[PDB]
This record gives structure tokens, sequence and C-alpha cells, in this order.
């Protein structure tokens, strides 16, 4: 219960919530990329149709 | 192949010793439930 | 130093005999910010002197005023260190080690896929112009490879015993009267 | 031919544009992947110098490791900004035709 | 002497075939096992029928109430239906907590 | 078009011997879901509400018979209703995001759609200019869930001792196993006790009462918005 | 011969999930399990 | 299922080549 | 058929403990099991194969002697209650009179009366002994089923 | 080393065909062969004087075993036939090419014949194709 | 599954688990198989303990073998037998079994000439091998 054992704690709590907002931008930045490649997928279904 | 030979020698001296003591235990349970037949039949009545 | 050595290892046996700080403080506060202009942190990576590329004593990078090591086509130990070269020889030796403070720019996980015979796709592939790092998980163990020699600035050379080290403890005394 | 070479081109720009907006973000969560990592590493240190050292040794050892995380609070900056502020805005967008010398005619009668 | 109760399925069954008859797939795996004589089915029975246990416990006319008390009993009016029933365990938790 | 209609971009799997062993179509399903987030890229549907008066119409086949300069209908007649044609939508199993997780997931059932032909202007009002949003990753409140245990067929039974949600051919299974179990009592799906909701125009705190004038539920900071507010 | 350590091969290198036992309620020290 | 279900499926086919 | 037959039918059950343990400690042992056999049977189990009985029943407990009653009866009925008719029967003839269900049964400590006895073996046709079938149709009849 | 008494005991009933374990002197070499170390021609005859040192005329099991304390050669371990192989695996593919052999040990190696190492090739090699899985093959060498 | 699930029950008991090194290493031929004794080792090594319901009914599933054949058992006793008279000594008998592969043991020894009649004849008498391999197999004689 030291302060530098509670601001160890702190720092937990900082990186933690951080990490959970990266995961959701690497989910949303690779939906992003494959929502692209799917309409190259129906330009080149529907071009060359 | 021996080894499987021998193993397949397990198994079958083995079998001829539990067609002999558990068909010996289940004679045990089986007066035992058949005397379960026994006591109530007669409570019943 | 000590302490940041007795974390590499494991060990609370580990303690420093000395040092030789091989940068001026002026450099260590040039490179730091020189780190934080490229967004990325300072990790400390605890090389041993003969598992550089080119492996130098002590007398030998005083004197010669240059550690003389290709610092692009060099791996990085990171946190845990394996144990100093020669040491089941002579556990309770004296070792040096060489501390390279180095800016991690952004970082890479290669991540060598289950097949991998070794570290040749660690060694030979071309960082992507992108990003300045690459790291591994080699099993806490992480290995760093930097694309550029001006991001790895060594700090001190540290040599080292192993064989505890007790604090002499004293249970007290009265102190009006040393009687009792 | 040219059907796919226009295809490849706007492939190119796909993965091109996303190297280098998943480079701001996958570079910032293995910096704080690592940064976890680490210092749960250091804490391990310090629960095998709980059960090792004596009372005397651990004292000392306490007010080192206290140094130590506020060592790793200064080599670890923070950046954040440039790496939050990048979003997930890709889109694509063109006007592909094939068209007859004579259809060619009649887009000019239309046009100037 | 019985001391374990399931409050999923309403069965004081401590030690004994548990082991057998409650460990068979993902679903008996779970099925939390209150011990010691956290039972809703042990207070006494019910002054009007003295039959069955009182397990259910009025929060409004604040009457103990068996199965038999509640189900045909003077609790089972038409005005009697609103009110609140909880168990006699979480009755005798809430008095302890104010 | 009048009726159901599908739109591109959306979750929308398949409803439902040497047929149903291709039963692994679903679990693939399941699997990428959870393999990847969905975005599943928010569009800029622009729609036309037009209120399309048909009347009167004679029952034709396929659209290449009814385009105008083929079958002239007569001035009784008003619309041809395509038979054999448009899509007449199926299905039921989507994916939701409820909270932080993956579910699923039984959409609305019993859909059609019936398409007509119209062949002059005046038939056609058009209402409004529809600007609306289709996002995957935004809660879907139609949200019919499976069988715990069975995984497989949509439940409608809620046992609230055994804590599980339960379709029929699971639910024997489950009171079966031990003499024990076989008198859970067994309530349906229906409206089992979960929650009563947090605010939506405001998050965290949950609603508390009634508004009876415009029907809809109130919370305790709502009711000064509420010009009535008594009722 | 060929199967008979291809059986070897498969006991060693299959993993085994496990069946879950209830979680225990009576400790061995004597106390009971308080969340 | 909760009433309409065999009224309505019945006349989902509104042509009447009955 | 693990059965909650024996649950409700633990009351003659236990009265079986009480027979078995002649000192009635609340323990089966092993001079308990050997003098069951002798009294009851009289085919000389040596005690080799006592303890051996011991293991898949130390003296052993109630709840695991139940154990054994409910798990050796997951067998197919006809195959496992073959001894009964071929020892209940002394004089071989494969037929089972009321007389020795009533004589072998009350030293395995029990009663019956001759009406409830009687009633066993009228099962339609003037019978008064029963074969191999029938009685096996009896065992499942008079007992509600262990499947619920 | 009683391990090591299963391993002489059973090589040495195996080429043994009278009834009491009593082998001829034509397989003496071979059991001695199946323990897995090379033979030298003189020491061949030099067994044959503890044979016949009480006039048995066969070999019999305790001589075996004071015979083969004196002369233990350091034995062929499981794990390095796997990396005999490995070394000639320079595909990287686990497979083992039946003509890759014949021409690297025989200008190489000490003493290697044309038919010896035929034979080598030809009974590794079942399937014809011209390959030797060597994990398979190895297993069929010494996997116990 | 069913046979498999019955027959581990009368042997594990209440507590659905069997820590007896003899009783799982045997179990599994009730329902048809031989394990070796080598191959229990590895299971228990791995199970380290505890054996439950899952892990027996692999346990029959990955021992089920074609290896099971008359033609490779009758080319064991066909090298022994080099005159091809399809009849073995049975001091050769001997060998092939205590000495040879697993060493089988002296005490259930004594129960296998009991159940395939090698007791009541000298060491040195001559045997046929075809009863042996049909008898093991459970072919008919």
């Amino acid at each position: 219960s030291s302060p530098s054992e509670e601001a160890l704690l702190e720092r937990r709590r900082r990186i933690d919530r951080e990490l959970v907002e990266k995961h959701r931008q690497l989910g949303q930045l690779h939906s992003n990329f494959l929502s692209v490649q799917k309409r190259i997928d129906e330009a080149s279904k529907n071009l060359v149709g | 192949e021996m080894h499987w030979l021998a193993v397949r020698v397990q198994s079958q001296a083995r079998r001829i010793v539990s067609c002999m003591q558990r068909k010996e235990m289940q004679k045990v349970i089986n007066f035992l439930t058949g005397v379960v037949i026994f006591g109530m039949h007669i409570d019943k009545y | 130093w000590e302490y940041w050595i007795q974390l590499s290892l494991f060990t609370a046996d580990l303690h420093i005999v000395g040092g030789w700080n091989l940068a001026t403080p002026a450099q260590q506060q040039l490179f730091d910010a020189k780190a934080s202009a490229l967004k990325g942190p300072i990790v400390y990576s605890f090389l041993d002197l003969n598992e550089l590329e080119t492996p130098q004593s002590l007398e030998n990078i005083i004197a010669e005023k240059r550690v003389k090591s290709d610092w692009r086509k060099q791996i990085f130990p990171s946190a845990e260190c394996r144990p100093p070269f020669g040491f089941e020889g002579n556990p309770s030796g004296t070792f040096h080690v060489m501390v390279c403070k180095l800016a991690l720019g952004s970082v890479l996980a290669k991540d060598s896929e289950p097949g991998e015979t070794g570290d040749e796709d660690f060694k030979s592939c071309d960082i992507p112009g992108n990003f300045t790092a690459l790291s591994r998980r080699d099993e806490y163990r992480v290995l760093y490879r930097l694309k550029r020699a001006d991001q790895v600035l060594p700090t001190a050379v540290l040599e080292f015993e192993m064989k505890p080290l007790r604090i002499q403890v004293r249970q007290p005394v009265c102190e009006m009267c040393e009687v009792l | 031919q040219r059907c796919y070479a226009i295809l490849e081109e706007a492939i190119t720009q796909l993965h091109s544009c996303t190297e280098d907006k998943m480079g701001a973000v996958l570079s910032r969560q293995l910096e704080l992947q690592r940064e976890i990592d680490t210092m749960d590493w250091s804490e391990s240190f310090l629960q095998y110098l709980r059960t090792v050292l004596p009372p005397a040794d651990f004292l000392h050892a306490w007010l080192r490791h206290c140094r130590l995380r506020d060592e790793l609070d200064a080599l670890a900056g923070d950046p954040s900004m440039l790496s939050r502020n990048v979003f997930p805005d890709m889109r694509l967008q063109g006007r592909v035709d094939i068209l007859t010398d004579s259809a060619l005619r009649r887009r000019d009668y239309v046009a100037v | 002497p019985a001391t374990l109760y399931c409050p999923a399925d309403r069965a004081q069954l401590c030690d004994t075939c548990d082991e057998r008859v409650h460990s068979a797939t993902r679903m008996l795996a779970r099925h939390v096992r209150v011990p010691a004589n956290h039972s809703p089915l042990q207070f006494g029975s019910c002054p009007y029928h003295p039959s069955e246990m009182i397990d259910s416990v009025c929060m409004t006319c604040f009457v103990a109430l068996c199965p038999h008390c509640i189900l045909i009993g003077s609790h089972s009016a038409a005005d009697f239906s609103e009110h609140p029933l909880i168990s006699t365990l979480d009755a005798y938790k809430m008095v302890m907590q104010d | 078009a009048v009726g159901n209609f599908s739109l591109p971009g959306f979750p929308l799997m398949r409803g439902g011997t040497r047929q149903e062993e291709a039963k692994k179509d679903r679990s693939k399903f399941l699997d990428a879901a959870r393999s990847q987030l969905l975005t599943g890229e928010r569009r800029i549907f622009e729609y036309l509400l037009c209120q399309v008066g048909v009347g009167r119409s004679v029952v034709v086949e396929d659209e290449k018979e009814a385009c105008g300069s083929r079958f002239s209908l007569l001035w009784e007649y008003d619309s041809a209703y395509l038979e054999k044609g448009a899509l007449a939508p199926e299905e039921s199993l989507t994916v939701h995001y409820q909270a932080v997780d993956d579910s699923k997931g039984v959409l609305p059932q019993y859909t059609f759609r019936h398409d007509y032909v119209v062949y002059d202007s005046s038939q056609v009002l058009p209402r409004f200019f529809l600007l609306f949003e289709m996002d995957p990753s935004l809660e879907e409140l139609f949200a019919v869930p499976l069988c715990d245990n069975c995984q497989d067929n949509p439940a409608c039974i809620w046992c609230p001792a055994d804590a599980a949600r339960l379709c029929a051919s699971c639910d024997e299974l489950i009171h079966q196993q031990n003499r024990l179990v076989s008198r859970h009592i067994r309530v349906p799906l229906n409206e089992m006790p979960r929650a009563f909701g947090t605010c939506r125009r405001h998050p965290g705190e949950v609603y508390e009462l009634f508004c009876s004038i415009c029907h809809v539920a109130v919370c305790r900071l709502c009711r000064g918005n509420h010009l009535h507010a008594r009722s | 011969a060929l199967s008979s350590a291809n059986a070897l091969d498969a006991i060693r290198r299959t993993r085994f999930p496990t069946n879950l036992r209830p979680k225990p309620v009576y400790d061995s020290i004597g106390r009971v399990i308080l969340p | 299922t909760t009433s309409s279900a065999d009224r309505f499926d019945r006349l989902r086919d509104i042509s009447l080549k009955n | 058929k693990v059965p909650p037959r024996l649950r409700v039918h633990a009351a003659e059950l236990e009265t079986i403990f009480t027979r078995i343990d002649a000192d009635g400690d609340g323990k089966l042992s092993e001079a308990d099991v050997m003098a069951f056999m002798k009294d009851r049977v009289g085919f000389p189990l040596e005690p080799d194969q006592v303890k051996a009985l011991l293991v898949e029943l130390s003296p052993v407990d109630f709840p695991t002697f139940l154990c054994f009653v409910d798990n050796q009866l997951m067998k197919p009925l006809p195959e496992v209650l073959r001894e009964v008719f071929q020892y209940v029967d002394t004089d071989r003839d494969g037929k089972l009179t009321a007389g020795e269900l009533q004589g072998f049964a009350a030293r395995l400590g029990l009663n019956l009366s001759e009406a409830g006895a009687a009633h066993l073996l009228n099962r339609g046709q003037n019978e008064t002994c029963a074969n191999f079938e029938e009685f096996c149709g009896l065992v499942q009849a008079s007992l509600p089923s262990a499947n619920k | 080393t009683e391990e090591q008494i299963a391993e002489f005991k059973e090589a040495f009933s195996l080429f043994d065909k009278d009834g009491d374990g009593t082998i001829t002197t034509k397989e003496l070499g071979t059991v001695m062969r199946s323990l897995g170390q090379n033979p030298t021609e003189a020491e061949l005859q030099d067994m044959i004087n503890e044979v016949d040192a009480d006039g048995n005329g066969t070999i019999d099991f305790p001589e075996f075993l004071t015979l083969m304390a004196r002369k233990m050669k350091d034995t062929d371990t499981e794990e390095e036939l796997i990396e005999a192989f490995k070394v000639f695996d320079r595909d990287g593919n686990g497979f083992i090419s039946a003509a890759e052999l014949r021409h690297v040990m025989t200008n190489l190696g000490e003493k290697l014949t044309d038919e010896e190492v035929d034979e080598m090739i030809r009974e590794a090699d079942v399937d014809g194709d011209g390959q030797i899985n060597y994990e398979e093959f190895v297993k069929m060498m010494m996997a116990k | 599954a069913l046979k498999v699930e019955s027959a581990f029950c009368e042997i594990s008991g209440a507590s659905r688990t069997i820590q007896r090194k003899e009783a799982v290493a045997n179990l599994a031929r009730y329902l048809g198989l031989a394990p070796s004794e080598q191959e229990v080792d590895t299971f228990f090594h791995r199970v380290n303990g505890r054996c439950d319901l899952a892990a027996f009914g692999r346990f029959c599933s990955l021992l089920v073998h074609d290896e099971d054949k008359a033609a490779n058992f009758r080319e064991l006793f066909l090298v022994y037998d080099k005159e091809h008279t399809g009849k073995l000594k049975k001091r050769v008998v001997k060998m092939i079994f205590c000495n040879l592969g697993e060493p089988l043991s002296a005490a259930e020894w004594r129960s296998f000439e009991g159940i395939f009649d090698l007791a009541d004849k000298k060491d040195d008498d001559l045997v046929p091998y075809e009863p042996i391999v049909r008898k093991l197999l459970d072919l008919p004689q």
C-alpha cells in the first residue's frame, strides 16, 4: 500500500485501457481494408461481367 | 509383432479370469436384487 | 546499475564491482531528446562484450576510442539475458556487461511463425520504410533489431561478481546507558 | 489486360494506404503490450526477492525497485495523439466505362 | 447429517452421491453447492399446515409461508397476489446487514 | 417492391440425413463473426418512399412479358403482379454484437415480396426522400437467441432454476439426465426477469417511470423535458 | 509395426481436454470457500 | 406462432389460380 | 438403469446391512461378508475372493454399497439374472414353486404371505411355479423404472 | 543393468531355434550384431574359445554375458540415427532420396562395398518411387 | 460409446476416476482391445494420475488397429518353423512369450496353459500354432 505500489496500479489501468482502444482500432482498420477489398472483388465480377 | 502377439495373450488370458469372477460378483448382486423382490411384495400387501 | 543487472538475470547474488560511463551526461540528454523526437521510448540492452558482432575487451574500447561494431546488423537482447559466456565453468566469477541505451522507434512484431529453424528471417529481412525497428518473442525474452546506427548510444561498461552481499544488521542497544 | 491493370492499381493504393494507417496503430499497440509485459516482468522479480531476501536486503531492494519503476516512467515517453487521431477512413471511387468510338461520338454531342 | 444445498435444484443433498449424480456433463459442473446448512427448507413447519417447511416469506403482510401456506394457504387470495415473496435465507441475511 | 427487401452489407446467413450433415455452415458462420470485427461498411442508403398505388392487378409471369410494349393492359386493370419474380426472402440467422461480445440471431420470420409493374406516372407519388443508415455494429433488438446446450435451434423456454436458455428439443434433454432435474419449473422464454434497461438519450442509469402521453419510458432526469410535469 | 508406433506417436502428441469436476465447497483446511 | 401463422402462409400466394 | 429403485427400496436394503453386519457397527467387514457367504449360500469363498469382493464394493460403507447395487444393474436384464433361476431351484427342474422362494429368501431374512406369493405365479393360467423369462418380467413390472 | 540384460536375452533367443537357448556357432555372430555394433573377423573365433571352454559346442546364457561385458563398444543410440539422416536431409522436407546415398557414401567411407549398400537402398526403398522417409525408417530401425 | 461409458463405471465407482495402475491398464480389454504395458505406461503418464470418461473414450478409439490379422501372426511362427510343417516345439513356445517382446510374467503364465491346454504335455512335445493363433484372435477354431 505504498504510494509507489498504487502508482503502479494507476499505470496498470492507464495502459490496459489504451490496449482496449488500440485492439478495437486494429479491428476497425482491418474491417475497412477488407471492406474496400470486397469492393475490388465486386468490381472485378462486374467489369469483366 | 511378437510384442503384439504377447499383448493379445495379455488380453486373452485376462478375459478368462473375469468370465469367472465377474460372473461370481453379478451372482452376488442377483440374489440381493431378487430378495428386494421378496421383502416388498409383502409390505405392499 | 546493480539492480538493473539483478533484474535481468533473476539472481539475488550478483553485485557490482565498478563501472565506466563511456558517454558524457550531455550526450545522454541529446540521445533522450532524439528518442522523443522519434516518438519512441528507450530500452536498455544488457549485452556481453563478446556477444557483439566483433568482440572488444574493456582495454580495447578505451584505447581505440571507438566500439567498432556495425549496429545495423546487430541483435539486441532485451529483458531476460542469457547467462554471460563462460558461466558454467566458474559460476561465482567476475564477468562484464555493456548497456546499450537504444532509441526504439516504431516497432513491428516479426514474431517468427512455428516452423522457423532460427533467426534467418530476423536477420536478412529488410525493415519496411514505415518503421524503424523489429521485435521477436524468443521463448519474457524480446530481441530488437534497429535499422539506424544513430539509435544506439552505449552508456556504461559494468563488471560484477556472483556472490551475495548481505546487509550488516544491528539489533539495538539501550540509549542513555550502553549497559544492556 | 487493361482491366486488371486498373484493378491492381487500386489494390496497390489499398495496400499502401492500409500499410501506413495500420502502421501508426500497430506500433503503438506493440509499444503498450511491451510496456505491460516489461513492468509485469519487473514485479515478478520483486516477488522473487520477497521470498528470498532477508528483511534488510529486501528494504534496500524495494528502494531500488521504486526508482526502477520511475525510470521506466521516464524511458517510455508519451507520444499519444498522432496514434489516436488516425481513423478507419478508406473508400473506393471511380468511373470506368467501356465505350465504342461511336458511343464517344454521342458523348461529345451532349458535352462540349 | 445433512448440510449441503443446491440453490438451483432444490435438494438438501450433502456429500454422499453428489460426487456421482451431480458430475455428468458441462451441465452439472456449474451448479453451486452452498454448504453449512444454508437451506431455505430449514426454518420449521408452517403453523397452519404441519407437513412442509417454511421456505418463503412475505414482504407485505410479513408472515412465514410454506409451499402449502402460499399455494392454497391464507396468502393465496386474490388481493394477496402482487406481494413480493423472497426466499427465507434472503430474509435472514437481510436482517443481519440491516 | 411491396414488402420485405434485403439490404447489401448485412449479416444474413440461412434459415432452417444427407442434407443436414452440412450443418457446419453455421459453425463456420459463427467462426467468421468472431474472427473479424464487422464495421460492415455502413452506407449512404438514399431511398424514395413512393406511395405506389396499384390496383386490380392481372397475374403475370416474370418481367420479360410485363414490359409495356407487349402486354397493353385495359383501362380497368392498372398493374401487373409478377408472380414468379422478385426473390421471396427467407432467413433467421444474424449476428448481433450484444454489448461487448458476439451472439447468435433469429430475425422476424414470415416474410414476403410482391412486385408490381406500374405503367403510368400518376400512380406513383413520392412522399419522403429517406436518407437512412445501416450499421451492423449497432444493437439488434430483435434478439431471439439459441439454446445454450444444443447451440442449434432458437430457444423459447427459460428455466429460472437452471439459469439456461433452451429450445424444446434440448430442454427435454436438460431434465431427463437425472431424476432430480425433472422437477425444475419451466417458464417459457417470453419476458424473463433480465433488467429494465438504461436510458438511451443518456447512458448509465435505468428507467423509473412512464409517460402515457407519448408512450415511452421515463427516467429520473426525463420529466424535466416532459412538458406535462402530472400523468 | 506400422500402426503399433503410429499409435505410440498418437498417444504422445494428442492433447487431453479434461472433464470438469464440481467446484469444492469444503476446503481441505475445514473452512468454507468465500467469494 | 402467436396466432396468424396458418392464415398468413395460405394467402401469401395471392395469385388465385385455384 | 442406475436405480432410484433402491432408494424407495432402501428401507429393506438397510435391513440387509443389519443382517450382513453381525456385530452391527455400520461396517460390513471382512468377517461380516464371509459369515454371510456360508449361512445363506454355503459355497466356501476362500478369503482372497472375499477380499477381492471388498475392492469394487477395508470395510465399505452405505453410499458405496449403493454404488455397487446401482452400477452392475446397468447390464441388460435377462443376461444377468441367470443365477437366480438355477440356485433358487434346488431340485433343478427349471421351475420355481412358491415354497423355495419363501425358504431361501427368508434365510435372506425377509417374508411373504402364501397369497402374495400366489399372486406372482397366477399371472393368467393356473401356475404354482415360474420359469426364466416370466420371472424376468415380474422383476420389471413390480419395480418402478430407473430413468427419469 | 537389468534393462541391458533385457536387450541381451531378446536378441539371444531370437536367432535361437533349438529349445533351451543353446544356439549354434553360425549365429553367434548374428546375435552379437543385433545388439548394434560392428564385428571384427578375428573376434568371431575368439568367442568360440569360450564356447568350447566346457565342451558345450553351443553358446549358453552366462558365458554370453561375460563375453559381452569384456567387449562393449559405444552402441548407437536412438536420437543419433535421426541426426544421421537429417544431415543427409539437405532438402528440409523430411524425405531422403534413394539415389543421393549411393554417390556420397561410396567415394567416401571406410568399409563399404557395392553390394552391401545396394542392399541398404533396396530394403529401405520399398515403394520404389525413389524416396525413403527417414522418420519411418528409423522407427523401422530401433523404435524400442 | 454406451459400452465405453457403462464399463468405465463399474470399475471407477462413485469417484468417476481410476487411480489404480492395474484397472486402467486392463479395462480397454473388455471393449475388445489390446493395449500394451508400454502403451498404458504412456497413457497414465500423460493423464498423470486421474482417468475420466473423456480420456477413456479416445483411449479406446486411438488403439483400434488393423494389424490384428492372422497373416501377421502366422509369420511369427513361420520363421521358427523353418520346415513349414505347421508345428513348433513347446520349448520354442516358451521363449517366444517369456523372453521375446514384453517379458510375460510367471503367474499369468500358469493360467495360460489352463485355457489353451498346454499344461498336461511335456516341454519338448510337438504343438501346432494354428490353434494358438485362431483362439487368440477369437476366430472359431
